[PDB]
């Protein structure tokens, strides 16, 4: 939630 | 092409004075950062790319490049705090609020995401992002008649990014940054997407969480209606942050709590209070424990949407961290209550349940129901009618823990018990 | 009696 890893 | 290569070779073609083979390069970098398994972000940082990968976004002449370079830096800000450093302090911030503006809608979303990570990791980096003038562009990004008209996946994470910028405390974000940011979030909180419904939601949930004033500012804006609507919501990733968000209206003021109660909240707490999740019927159960400590009115209207039963009801058979909520929002409850309200707690079935949880391991809970009990005879006195109440509490094995609560290893537990059995039994 | 986070 308060980071995401683009894929 | 640009399938599993070593950093060595990245470099390699990162420092060749070749815009292609760096774009070439950027892209392996982009793919490394992007697999599914153990990403080799610290090898990649200690490899010194960062620097040339702040130094591609200003590539206007060349879109490709600025794309891979922030979607790799993007990734590396996904990481630790140190991680998401590293990309801070090679210039990143005033570059990714550079691309919010450009033509390509790819790019723009890339930046937007990379400024959502860096935001993410906490206040500073948050405050830091806002100093930085990003506020004002993304919210250009939504200033559009029908937000329909946008993509999906654009829309969904400039809505997680300001989110970010909602978030964390000590301190929480700058008030004239949360007035910029409000009313754009009432309207994302009135779209149909359901991860965008999510993502407002835990906003305006960070938002109310803080003093009176923070929360005055939300409700100000009329949103407690429509987080009362998603507070009945199919969707457990809605309902989580819209019940997060009312539990924490609910610890304002007794007029912010009002609101809550005149929007219609109450109805939907006989499926809260018995949902299948554990988390919901916890938060559920803190959120009545906070309209419970509130006026003799307000008590009245959990009595009246026939709630009582149901706290009885969490009190007999719940997690333990739900009956201790259940436990607090009895104690508020017979401490503000009227003789009639109290009595109907009991003509409800408390107290059985509430002897149970004597018999707990933990030392707040019981002074708790112990205070709860204190408050019950209270009122019991008022109706000199102690006696019948300290036979129910015999009847049903209360005594006995009680009589064995004088001899507990805490002394505000010893004291409450001697002086109940030392006036009523 | 209110009880925050």
């Amino acid at each position: 939630l308060p980071k995401r890893r683009r894929a | 092409g640009t399938v599993n290569w070593s950093v060595e070779d990245i470099v390699k073609g990162i420092n060749s004075n070749n815009l292609e083979s760096q774009l070439q390069a950027t892209q392996a970098a982009r793919k490394l950062l992007s697999r599914e398994k153990q990403p080799p972000i610290d090898n990649i940082i200690r490899a010194g790319l960062i620097p040339k990968f702040v130094s591609f976004l200003g590539k206007t002449d060349c879109s490709p490049i600025q794309f891979e370079s922030a979607w790799a830096l993007t990734n590396i800000a996904s990481g630790t705090s140190e991680q998401t450093k590293a990309v801070v302090d090679g210039g990143a911030i005033p570059a990714f609020i550079s691309l919010l503006a450009s033509p390509h809608a790819h790019i723009s979303e890339q930046a937007v995401w990379a400024l959502g990570n860096i935001a993410g990791d906490g206040s500073a980096f948050r405050d830091l992002v806002i100093k930085h003038g990003a506020i004002d562009p993304l919210l250009a990004l939504l200033a559009v008649p029908d937000l329909s008209t946008l993509a999906c996946g654009y829309l969904r994470n400039l809505t997680w990014t300001l989110s970010n910028l909602c978030r964390n405390k000590n301190p929480a974000p700058p008030l004239d940054a949360v007035e910029q940011i409000l009313p754009t979030l009432v309207r994302l909180l009135h779209h149909n997407d359901p991860e965008v419904l999510a993502d407002s939601c835990w906003a305006i949930s960070y938002l109310t969480d803080g003093p009176n004033e923070r929360i005055e500012m939300v409700v100000k804006k009329g949103v407690v209606p429509q987080l009362v609507k998603l507070l009945g919501a199919t969707e457990l990733p809605i309902v989580t942050p819209a019940l997060r968000a009312i539990g924490n209206i609910v610890t304002g003021t007794d007029e912010q709590t009002q609101k809550v109660i005149d929007a219609g909240a109450l109805a939907v707490f006989p499926s809260l209070l018995t949902n299948p999740k554990t988390n919901i019927q916890k938060e559920a159960t803190w959120t009545m424990s906070n309209i419970t400590a509130g006026r003799q009115d307000q008590i009245q209207q959990v009595v009246n949407h026939g709630l009582v039963p149901f706290l009885v009801g969490v009190l007999s058979k719940a997690d333990f961290k739900t009956q201790k909520e259940a436990a607090w929002a009895i104690t508020n409850y017979t401490s503000g209550g009227t003789v009639e309200q109290i009595v109907y707690l009991v003509h409800c079935g408390i107290i059985e349940p509430l002897m149970n949880l004597l018999s707990a391991k933990d030392t707040k809970i019981i002074q708790v129901i112990l205070d709860a009990i204190s408050n019950i005879f209270q009122a019991a006195e008022k109706l000199g009618e102690t006696e019948k109440l300290s036979i129910m509490i015999e009847e049903c094995g209360g005594l006995d823990k009680i009589e064995a609560l004088q001899r507990h290893e805490n002394e505000s537990v010893y004291k409450a018990s001697l002086n109940l059995i030392e006036k009523y039994f």
